[PDB]
């Protein structure tokens, strides 16, 4: 527990990266969170929305 | 049948051919929701219901 200040920075960076990665599993109000699905299930005029 | 006991056909283990469905001009209203009218011959659905 002595090297705590050095480990806190690594933990904060890892949590930031994991949150940034998990933010790709959200749809933000869309029908899916994968661009491939939206592009393979919808037409370009209706998929841009 | 009328809309009181509407039939439900569960189609499975088949090869769909929507290409001959939306290119027959024997339909008046063909509106696809969630998916596009075309691009249905490139998808593999799990369960479909008629």
């Amino acid at each position: 527990s002595a090297l705590g200040k050095l480990q806190d920075v690594v933990n904060q960076n890892a949590q930031a990266l994991n949150t940034l990665v998990k933010q790709l599993s959200s749809n933000f109000g869309a029908i899916s969170s994968v661009l491939n699905d939206i592009l393979s299930r919808l037409d370009p005029p209706e998929a841009e929305v | 049948a009328s809309v009181y006991a509407w039939n439900r056909k569960r189609i499975s283990n088949c090869v769909a051919d929507y290409s001959v469905l939306y290119n027959s001009a024997s339909f008046s209203t063909f509106k696809c929701y969630g998916v596009s009218p075309t691009k249905l011959n490139d998808l593999c659905f799990t369960n479909v219901y008629a």
